[PDB]
């Protein structure tokens, strides 16, 4: 304030989950929580199993663009080699059916 | 790790293994299989039962001039230590060790505990311990020391040692371990897997 | 007889989707990726009649942490997950931590989920750790004075 | 049910008596959301004061009900064990009081496992209650087992 | 399949059309820069639909104050914004000072 | 805030975060566009059948 | 709105975006030849008998 | 991957900045110079990050 | 509006079947009640089944 003095407005909460992988992403970057997850744990930050809060800082994703290409590569093939298995099959089965 | 606290894989099979019984926990291979369970459950203290203090004492060291011993006066005694101990509830009990010279290869150890207010200043030789020719402890290693009474907590009796300490040449009287073995209440921080199967939860 | 190859083709795109939103969220502060897990269906004969995709695994490992500045920006280390709420009372978490504040002076993040917290009540005003966790807002009325009782 | 840790060091506060508007006539506060027979939530508060080493006077309130009766008498007494495990006192028998003309609700409120030992500080390790308010059908669903379950 | 990589090559062009103007407006008084924020798309099934922009955030940090000699050129430090009004009566909010 | 008489508040664009931001987001759609790629083979293997 | 002189409103025509949707649009178009290829061999199926 | 060479270039112009505003108050009556404090950013992974 | 004040006009409302498979398709993108879906539930967005 102008007067020389400050106030607390309130604390921002943090909240935990016993099981990270059960939250089911709602989008918006936003997740609910859900039955696999369990209950929220809810606390302060630096306190408890809690992590501090960087101020003047965001948080960026933790896709690394290398990875996804060398994954997506071999996904292709992965996929053509599937597409080879159904093309074998349809030729079975119009070698039968010619018959 | 599901929502019960146990490990399953991505179709929801519980992993199984050996289960940790007794406190301390320790693997029991006897048992059957069960499966494993990682609670939140805080951690109880653990009062302390035995505890140690392994020190390094210097020969050249001049006895005490100010007779008689107070624990208020850094003169009138050669060396203070301190260890942390733990009660029933896990206060800390932060007893003081102190050595005094008394004749050649001989040093009068007193123990306080500095954490209760209202305990007197021990006045009478809690132990003597003795070197003989050359560092090596000759007796009054074990000594059983009582803790105060705290905040309504038991207090905790245990077993304290000297067991390897060494007087000789030694520049000045230091610390060299203090090891015990009660701790204080602990929430769960992380949980790992070691290469050996074992799960520990720190 | 398609039953494999059906299967192994649908896992197949279902994995190259995975991929190909990992790489489109890869800007997304607050995004964590993933992974798709697969599991086969032998269903009593030998001949393994398929795969199929037992789910989508996240990767909940802590990004970079750039410091954009911008005061009310607040990143999260380690465990924990910022508390939200929508307009109907509904309960929601995120990583991000991009937020403003609304005309009602209200924290909210870009799609106006309003920041929760624990409030302060009282004269002082003391953080209520115990009160239900209700939104922030940081109201601009004057501050009232405190008359002197202790010096 | 609410399971609370509590630290053996703290001194007795010094504001005799107790006094929900001073902060420094109790030691901990905590909440929790009840609901009624009709359904309004009523954010009873409890108050934990020590008063003696191994005793903690446990006083409750209605922060939802603006005619409800300012607490004068210790509303329970937790005494914990020389080992702080909790010995007596655990379970008290409590009345919200009257919103709009609601009937109240008497609940047993237990504090069960809660155990007083050298802890950081006064934590609630969990609070949990086995009512609840009006509800909408949103989704239905058949788990696993065979069982359906709407959501 | 195709919408996911659609959304992020979209996503993409946004931010680069957003470093685009904040670059070629590096020399303009009282500009701020912009942002572009990111969400995903996630709806009912896990697989990630893809990513949106949820929006473009300016950033009002104070920039450096040049000084130029004319008495009618005068700078908002801190917080604080000039207002204008046009020709219909509207009015509009600036942090350039450039006056005549 | 206070205000400055003869002087300017010039942008705070900073050009080496900008020319970063660039490199950065031109890969980014390079990858997305590697993406595009892999799905119109996988959807011309299909079609090819 | 207004006006502003010495100076052309440009199309609204990105070609990132078109280029995108070309590729989409052949591809739905070789899956709609694919089944009319599809009906053809039915119908030469039936005829052969 | 990119964020690292990112923070990296970030201080490494804060730095130069500061360099360059004390250089610019080389004259300026009671005024004191700056210097930027530098840190790593681990965050899980041993990589280290920036 | 001009006046720097707005007007709400009307509300968009939103319906939910109890069988959305039961809808009988009258094409044109459009679907149209019918017994086997039942009779429409009106709302509006973002509350309830919406």
């Amino acid at each position: 304030y102008s007067n020389e003095q400050e106030q607390v407005l309130g604390q921002i909460v943090l909240a935990n989950f016993a099981n990270n992988e059960g939250l089911a992403s709602q989008g918006d970057n936003v997740w609910a929580a859900t039955q696999a997850s369990g209950v929220a744990l809810l606390g302060t930050a630096g306190s408890g199993n809690f992590g501090k809060l960087t101020n003047g800082a965001l948080e960026a994703s933790n896709v690394d663009l290398s990875k996804e290409l060398v994954n997506m590569i071999v996904a292709q093939r992965n996929y053509q080699s599937n597409a080879q298995t159904i093309k074998t099959q349809d030729q079975i089965l119009n070698t039968l059916v010619n018959l | 790790l599901d929502e019960n606290r146990n490990l399953v894989n991505m179709q929801g099979m519980q992993l199984t293994g050996y289960p940790a019984t007794g406190t301390p926990p320790t693997i029991q291979q006897g048992a059957n299989p069960a499966p494993i369970t990682i609670p939140n459950t805080l951690m109880a203290a653990k009062s302390t039962t035995t505890a140690s203090m392994q020190i390094n004492l210097n020969s050249t060291d001049p006895v005490p001039s100010k007779t008689p011993f107070s624990v208020s006066d850094a003169d009138s005694y050669n060396k203070k230590g301190t260890v942390t101990v733990y009660d029933s509830q896990g206060n800390a009990h932060d007893m003081n060790v102190y050595f005094v010279k008394t004749k050649d290869n001989e040093w009068a150890v007193y123990t306080h505990d500095s954490s209760d207010p209202a305990a007197t200043a021990p006045t009478t030789a809690s132990t003597t311990l003795k070197f003989n020719e050359n560092g090596i402890l000759e007796s009054g290693g074990t000594v059983n020391i009582t803790t105060g009474t705290i905040n309504g907590a038991t207090a905790a009796t245990f077993s304290l040692s000297f067991l390897n300490s060494m007087q000789q040449n030694t520049g000045a009287n230091n610390i060299v371990a203090t090891n015990q073995n009660g701790y204080k209440p602990g929430d769960l921080v992380s949980y790992q897997i070691n290469n050996d199967g074992t799960v520990v939860g720190n | 007889s398609f039953s494999q190859a059906v299967s192994g083709l649908n896992a197949a795109a279902t994995n190259l989707d995975v991929i190909g939103n990992n790489i489109a969220n890869s800007a997304t502060y607050g995004f964590k990726s993933g992974t798709a897990s697969f599991a086969d269906m032998f269903a009593g004969s030998k001949v393994g009649l398929g795969v199929k995709v037992a789910g989508i695994t996240q990767d909940f490992t802590d990004g970079t942490t750039t410091n954009t500045g911008r005061g009310l920006d607040v990143a999260i280390s380690q465990n924990g997950f910022f508390r939200l709420v929508d307009s109907n009372g509904s309960v929601f978490y995120s990583r991000n931590g991009q937020f403003k504040l609304d005309e009602n002076r209200n924290l909210v993040n870009m799609q106006g989920m309003q920041l929760t917290g624990y409030p302060a009540t009282g004269t002082p005003p003391t953080i209520q750790q115990g009160a239900n966790p209700a939104p922030i807002t940081i109201p601009n009325t004057l501050m009232a004075a405190k008359s002197t009782t202790t010096a």
